[PDB]
């Protein structure tokens, strides 16, 4: 049973890691938490600390929000029965308006008025949750490739249920708030737009959720291969290459034919996964609009 | 022809300008190829050379500029096999000691690598105020057998990660007394030794020594990194 | 030729069968007995696609299909115009499939490293055995396999899901969707982080792990850890596709009605059994 990597064999710890200051507000960073032994045995058993200032708390004010508004129609919904709550929880559905509502706000509470004040709520939750992202990168001298891979999913996100319904005319156009229900709109979707497996921004999508699995068990295999040289220890391969990126490397070269740096296959990664959702969220933004049946539009053109 | 049709056609025109990219930015190390003789080789295949790019490092230890000239800083004890390309080199001295094949180290950084705020990134726990074993058989004190099922010492200490708390290094007290080394990755802790299928006891000595007791070098942990990993090929005629 | 560092790796050793007598490069490539044995599998199974080519009719690779046999074959074999091809074509690519996992372990054995990948590219075999062989033969015909075109086989996955009414609904399909998503999500945070600490902001200099943590504790309050990001991109796309693997295989065998059924489970349970309210009462 040669060791392996995947489990912590003997956990140590000691004092609670302050991490660095730089540029923070400390005056708005929490003090750490505590330990889990039960996570040392997969990474890191330290628990927090975590920064919490103006952003962050408008972001959970309306997170919570868009969360006890689309509860409370539940809630509703389930005649206030604690049972019926939980027998048909996820069935429940909070409805965008009736299309003949157009993108009016005039539509009632009860039929589409609540899932714009929901809708509200969480565009404000993720967009300044997204400038917190940044933010943070900001106060440690970091570059923000996080915000910028950050804003690749808000993308899809802005674009099925805001920038799209918006195009199409009416919010009825947008995604349900109900775990089934979404996945209904999603079958829906590819069934109104004539079979999304023939919109070539989708198939793009696709290779690349899949080649982004394919990119991480690649990269997550090989690093854990030469961890028995620190290989893990990525700044410093980038800063001084050591022999576990030049046998990390030559695996693959002699594998394949090419190979990345230590630096680079972070590049491919990085890209690998933003491409999922920027092409995903243009064949969306294009079926409806642009395209009524992909199939049909398959055949005209290529 | 439509926005459509437009679209994805753009789509993997910038695509294509992508993967020229990231190529590129992937020959940052190793480049230009080498023939096998080590001068510049014939044909480098399409993709060009990247422009150097320049790190600050930390703690005034420098920039680095890469692509740089590339040198191995190292004597190579190896010799081509064949006349033509593509051959294996064999080692002309031992492998193990003179690090090549699966024993290679690099000429890395002779410095200790350091946390954000300048202390050794590793230290021995005894020298790791309020470290200690926290969960798993504790290994300190336990015999370390080899795969030829010899012990070759006891350990003393753990080696650890403090930024991040853990595990690397077992440092491990031999016949004469001294210590080397072990990496945490290539250990068995099991509840009555320590077993490391990568070398025999006799070779546990062949472990590169550290300058200092209480901190390592990058350049030393990848010495002791590769002699260990070297054993899996070097040290087969013992494993039985 | 070689990268400038490579040279002091291309050792003799590590080789699991033959010895020495295909311990070499070509190019970049390694070559090995299991190269050997990839090419060969490899080759013919080419071939036999471009002979299911010429009898289609047509050289185009949008088109080209290489169709399994018919339901009705059973398990049995087909004329190589009626199933056969696709049959063999199958076998030739699980042998260079295994055969290239072989191949980096050879590789693994001479730069002296880890086994994971060769393991990790294990699950990718395991399902596409699940879809062309575990799965048909549990059903009792090779019919049942997707076959090998760039379209047809978009239309078998269309075509098999909607038997199912659904198959959003499959509990598996779901748990394999998560793993997969929460894997782009994990990628790109990586990704991103590294290069926020390699390539920090201007004026500064290359910023450390410590650094790395700090952001992800600030930001979410956990900072999993180098070693455990890694670790937990492994586990998360191997899940992703061991639950692929799980959901398919259940399909049509133990399974067979519409996906959405199953979740009558939850709903008929006795505690809140025809209560009036809600959606299903
Ligand atoms: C419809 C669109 C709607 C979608 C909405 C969201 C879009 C998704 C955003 C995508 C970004 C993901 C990648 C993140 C990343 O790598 O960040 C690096 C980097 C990190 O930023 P930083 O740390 O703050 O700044 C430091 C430096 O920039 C330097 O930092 P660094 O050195 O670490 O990083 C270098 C980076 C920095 O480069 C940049 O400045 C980034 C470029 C902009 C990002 C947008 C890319 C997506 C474009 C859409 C595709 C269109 C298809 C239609 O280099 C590149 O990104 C180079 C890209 C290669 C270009 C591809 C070549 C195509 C040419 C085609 C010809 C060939 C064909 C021949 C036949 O990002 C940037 O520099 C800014 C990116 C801008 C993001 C959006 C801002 C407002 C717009
Ligand atoms: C996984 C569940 C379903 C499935 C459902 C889908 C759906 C749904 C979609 C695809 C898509 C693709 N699928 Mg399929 N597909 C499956 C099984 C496979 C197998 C296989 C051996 O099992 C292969 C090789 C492919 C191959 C492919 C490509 C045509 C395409 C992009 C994949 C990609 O980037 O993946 C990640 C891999 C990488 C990034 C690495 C590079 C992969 C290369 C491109 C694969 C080349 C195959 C080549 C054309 C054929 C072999 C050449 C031979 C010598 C003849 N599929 C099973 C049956 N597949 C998409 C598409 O565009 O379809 C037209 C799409 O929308
Ligand atoms: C029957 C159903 C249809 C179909 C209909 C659709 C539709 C409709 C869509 C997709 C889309 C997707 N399809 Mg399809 N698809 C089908 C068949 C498939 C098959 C297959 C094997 O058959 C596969 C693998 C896929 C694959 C995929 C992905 C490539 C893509 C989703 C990317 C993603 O990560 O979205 C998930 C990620 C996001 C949605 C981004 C989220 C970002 C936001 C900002 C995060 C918010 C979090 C929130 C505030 C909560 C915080 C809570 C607190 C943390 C507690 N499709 C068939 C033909 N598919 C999408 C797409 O882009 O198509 C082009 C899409 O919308
Ligand atoms: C109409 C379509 C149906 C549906 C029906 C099905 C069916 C049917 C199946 C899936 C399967 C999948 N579906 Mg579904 N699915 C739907 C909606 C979705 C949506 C969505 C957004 O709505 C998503 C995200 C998904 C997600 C997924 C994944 C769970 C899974 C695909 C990955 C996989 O299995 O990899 C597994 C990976 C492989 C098979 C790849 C193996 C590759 C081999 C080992 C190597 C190939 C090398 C090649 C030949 C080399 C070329 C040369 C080199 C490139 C040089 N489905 C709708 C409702 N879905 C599939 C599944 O679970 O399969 C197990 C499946 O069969
Ligand atoms: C490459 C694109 C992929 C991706 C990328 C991506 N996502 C990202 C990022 C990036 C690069 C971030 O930086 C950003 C982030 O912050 O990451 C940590 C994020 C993120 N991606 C997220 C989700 C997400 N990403 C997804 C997808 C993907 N994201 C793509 C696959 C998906 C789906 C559907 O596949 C989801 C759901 C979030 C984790 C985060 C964005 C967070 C945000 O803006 O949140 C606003 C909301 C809040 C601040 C609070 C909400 C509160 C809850 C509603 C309350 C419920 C809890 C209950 C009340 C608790 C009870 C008590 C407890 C003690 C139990
Ligand atoms: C389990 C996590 C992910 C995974 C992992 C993974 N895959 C891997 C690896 C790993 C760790 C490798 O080491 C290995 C590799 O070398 O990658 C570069 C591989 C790899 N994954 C690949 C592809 C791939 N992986 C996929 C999936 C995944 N791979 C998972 C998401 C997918 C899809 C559809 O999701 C594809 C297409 C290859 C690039 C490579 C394996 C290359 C290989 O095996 O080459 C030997 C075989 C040949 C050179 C040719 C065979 C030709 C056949 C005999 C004829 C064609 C038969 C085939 C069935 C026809 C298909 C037709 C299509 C229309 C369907
Ligand atoms: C830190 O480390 C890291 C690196 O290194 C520093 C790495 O590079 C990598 C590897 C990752 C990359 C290089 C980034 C790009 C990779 C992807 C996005 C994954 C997709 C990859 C492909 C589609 C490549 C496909 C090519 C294949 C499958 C091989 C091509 C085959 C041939 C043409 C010949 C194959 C050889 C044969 C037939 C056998 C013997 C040879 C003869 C000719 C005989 C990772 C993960 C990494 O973590
Ligand atoms: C314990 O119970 C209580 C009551 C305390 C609870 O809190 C329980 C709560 C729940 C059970 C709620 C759980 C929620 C769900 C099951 C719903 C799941 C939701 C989803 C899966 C969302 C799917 C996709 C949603 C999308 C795509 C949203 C897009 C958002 C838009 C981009 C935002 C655009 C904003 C607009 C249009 C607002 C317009 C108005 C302005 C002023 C701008
Ligand atoms: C068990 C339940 C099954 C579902 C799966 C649950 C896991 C949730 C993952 C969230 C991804 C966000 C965190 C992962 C991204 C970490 C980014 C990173 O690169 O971390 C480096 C390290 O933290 C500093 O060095
Ligand atoms: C809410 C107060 C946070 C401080 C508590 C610190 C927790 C660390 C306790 C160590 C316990 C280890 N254990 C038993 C959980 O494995
Ligand atoms: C940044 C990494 C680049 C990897 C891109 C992989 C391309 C996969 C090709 C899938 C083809 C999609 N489509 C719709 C044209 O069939
Ligand atoms: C892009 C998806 C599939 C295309 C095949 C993969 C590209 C070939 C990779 C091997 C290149 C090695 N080589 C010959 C350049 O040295
Ligand atoms: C989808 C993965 C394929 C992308 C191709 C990326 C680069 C391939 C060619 C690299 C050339 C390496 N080489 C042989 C010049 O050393
Ligand atoms: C995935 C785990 C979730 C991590 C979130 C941790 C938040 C950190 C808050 C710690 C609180 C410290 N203290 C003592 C003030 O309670
Ligand atoms: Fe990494």
């Amino acid at each position: 049973a040669e060791y392996q990597n995947i489990f912590t064999q003997v956990q140590v710890r000691g004092p609670a890691d302050l991490g660095m200051t730089e540029d923070v507000n400390l005056a708005n960073r929490s003090g750490v938490g505590p330990f889990s032994t039960l996570l040392g045995w997969f990474g890191n058993a330290q628990l927090g600390p975590i920064y919490l200032g103006s952003l962050g708390v408008l972001s959970l004010f309306s997170g919570l929000m868009w969360f006890f508004t689309i509860g409370i129609w539940f809630w509703y919904q389930a005649g206030w029965n604690p049972a019926v709550f939980l027998r048909d929880l996820f069935f429940f559905s909070l409805e965008p308006p009736a299309p003949e509502y157009g993108l009016s706000f005039a539509a009632p509470l009860k039929e589409g008025g609540l899932w714009l004040i929901a809708s509200f709520f969480m565009f404000v939750a993720v967009w300044s949750w997204w400038g917190r992202t940044y933010l943070r990168a900001q106060a440690l001298g970091m570059g923000k490739h996080t915000a910028w891979a950050f804003l690749s999913a808000i993308w899809l996100w802005m674009v099925l249920g805001f920038i799209r319904p918006i195009l199409m005319g009416s919010w009825s156009e947008a995604v349900p708030y109900g775990i089934f229900s979404h996945l209904d709109w999603t079958n829906n979707f590819s069934l109104v737009h004539g079979n999304l497996f023939y919109n070539p921004f989708h198939g793009l999508s696709i290779a690349f959720l899949y080649g982004s699995a394919l990119l991480f068990a690649m990269h997550g295999a090989t690093i854990l291969a030469v961890s028995r040289f620190g290989g893990e220890r990525e700044l410093e391969q980038i800063a001084d290459r050591g022999t576990a990126a030049e046998r990390a490397a030559l695996f693959w070269r002699w594998t394949m034919g090419f190979n990345a740096t230590m630096e680079g296959i972070h590049r491919w990664a990085i890209w690998m996964a933003v491409l999922v959702t920027l092409t995903g969220g243009i064949g969306i933004l294009l079926s409806g609009t642009v395209v009524d049946n992909w199939y049909v539009w398959g055949q005209n053109h290529g | 022809f439509d926005l459509a049709s437009l679209a994805i056609y753009s789509f993997w025109i910038f695509l294509a300008g992508l993967i020229y990219y990231l190529q590129t930015e992937n020959m940052r190390e190793g480049y230009p190829l080498e023939n096998e003789d080590g001068t510049p080789a014939a044909n480098q295949g399409p993709f060009p050379l990247p422009k150097p790019k320049t790190f600050i490092l930390p703690h005034g230890r420098g920039t680095l500029t890469v692509p740089g000239p590339e040198s191995e800083d190292r004597p190579i004890a190896l010799a081509r096999t064949a006349v033509s390309e593509g051959f294996p080199h064999a080692p002309t001295g031992d492998p193990m000691k003179d690090g090549v094949g699966p024993a290679s180290w690099v000429a890395r950084r002779d410095l200790p690598e350091l946390d954000g705020h300048g202390h050794n990134k590793i230290k021995p726990m005894k020298a790791a105020a309020g470290f200690h074993v926290s969960a798993g058989k504790n290994p300190i004190g336990l015999p370390v057998r080899g795969c030829d099922l010899e012990i070759a010492g006891k350990v003393v200490d753990i080696w650890v990660d403090i930024p991040e708390q853990m595990a690397r290094f077992l440092e491990v007290e031999l016949k004469d007394g001294s210590t080397r080394l072990l990496p945490m990755q290539m250990v068995k802790v099991q509840s009555n030794r320590v077993h490391v299928n990568a070398l025999s006891s006799d070779l546990f000595a062949g472990i590169p020594t550290i300058k200092s007791p209480t901190e390592v070098t990058l350049l030393e942990e990848d010495k002791i990194c590769g002699y260990v990993a070297g054993g899996l090929m070097y040290a087969a005629p013992k494993r039985k | 030729a070689l990268l400038s560092f490579e040279r002091k790796y291309r050792v003799p050793g590590g080789t699991l069968v033959g010895g020495n007598l295909f311990d070499f490069w070509v190019g970049p490539f390694y070559v090995g007995f299991f190269g050997v044995a990839t090419f060969f599998f490899a080759a013919l199974g080419i071939i036999l696609i471009a002979w299911s080519a010429v009898l289609q009719g047509t050289w185009n690779p949008q088109l080209i299909s290489v169709y399994p046999p018919a339901l009705e074959y059973g398990l049995g074999g087909a004329p190589l115009a009626k199933g056969g091809l696709w049959q063999i074509i199958t076998i030739c690519a699980t042998g260079a499939f295994v055969s290239w996992a072989l191949r980096e372990v050879e590789i693994c054995r001479k730069l002296g490293i880890g086994y994971h990948i060769p393991f990790a590219f294990a699950f990718a075999i395991l399902a596409y055995l699940t879809l062309v062989l575990f799965r048909p033969v549990m059903m009792g015909a090779w019919g049942y396999a997707f076959p090998y075109g760039i379209w047809t086989h978009l239309d078998w996955v269309s075509n098999t899901g909607y038997t199912y009414g659904n198959f959003h609904y499959n509990p598996c399909h779901m748990i394999a969707i998560t793993f997969f998503f929460t894997n782009a999500l994990a990628l790109a945070l990586h990704g991103a982080l590294v290069l926020s600490a390699a390539n920090p902001e201007k004026g500064k200099e290359m910023r450390t792990p410590d650094h790395e943590d700090t952001f992800f504790r600030d930001l979410v309050g956990y900072s999993i850890g180098t070693l455990g990001i890694h670790r937990l991109g492994l586990l998360l796309s191997l899940s992703a596709v061991f639950f692929s693997a799980c959901c398919m295989i259940i399909t049509g065998t133990i399974w067979f009605d519409q996906w959405v059924d199953w979740w009558q489970w939850w709903v008929k349970l006795p505690w809140w059994a025809n209560i009036p309210g809600g959606i299903n009462g």
